[PDB]
């Protein structure tokens, strides 16, 4: 139940 | 000591088709667990009727997962040839409750989920997040934050020293 979000996405994406 | 995955590794995985659907500018790993959890039970889902599609004559697919610092491109086990291919920033989140991993890129507010079986699900899901801190810290040197390795003996001494 490990999920992980990237960094670079949630940066310059949104 | 870290050039592992800026080549890139292969594992050996079960795609068992996708679903898109819509997120907002910044959820959370919650709330993120919650919708890819339901971008799995769509296409569980989708699958039992695809089973069942085949009464009338297994279902699922056999395919590699390329993942590097660059993107994470799935491919014909077999043929060999490309199903998919996320330049690695367009994908913001994976998983890997159970042998089923799930990710999420951005489809060029209306994502699209991979689904896809392996009994390294768990493996599988680490890797692509060290992938995404190696490319992010790399997405991060280049912006002159070349202090990246800099920034975490000052995330840190930018919290205690904030006490």
């Amino acid at each position: 139940q490990n999920g992980y979000e990237n960094p670079t996405y949630k940066f310059f994406e949104q | 000591g870290s050039e592992d995955l800026i080549d890139g590794i292969i594992f050996a995985a079960n795609y068992l088709g996708s679903t898109q659907l819509l997120s907002e500018r910044n959820p959370s790993k919650n709330i993120r667990m919650m919708q890819a959890q339901e971008a799995v039970s769509r296409v569980k889902r989708m699958q039992k009727a695809a089973k069942i599609k085949k009464k009338a004559n297994q279902t699922l697919t056999e395919v590699d997962l390329f993942i590097s610092t660059q993107r994470i491109k799935v491919l014909n086990a077999d043929t060999q040839e490309t199903m998919m291919d996320h330049a690695l920033r367009t994908i913001s989140y994976i998983a890997d409750i159970g042998n089923i991993v799930v990710l999420m890129a951005r489809r060029r507010y209306k994502m699209i989920c991979h689904v896809f079986e392996s009994e390294d699900a768990q493996l599988i899901a680490q890797s692509i997040g060290q992938a995404f801190s190696v490319a992010y810290q790399e997405f991060l040197r280049a912006n002159g934050i070349n202090p990246e390795d800099l920034s975490q003996k000052e995330y840190s001494d930018i919290i205690n020293t904030q006490e």
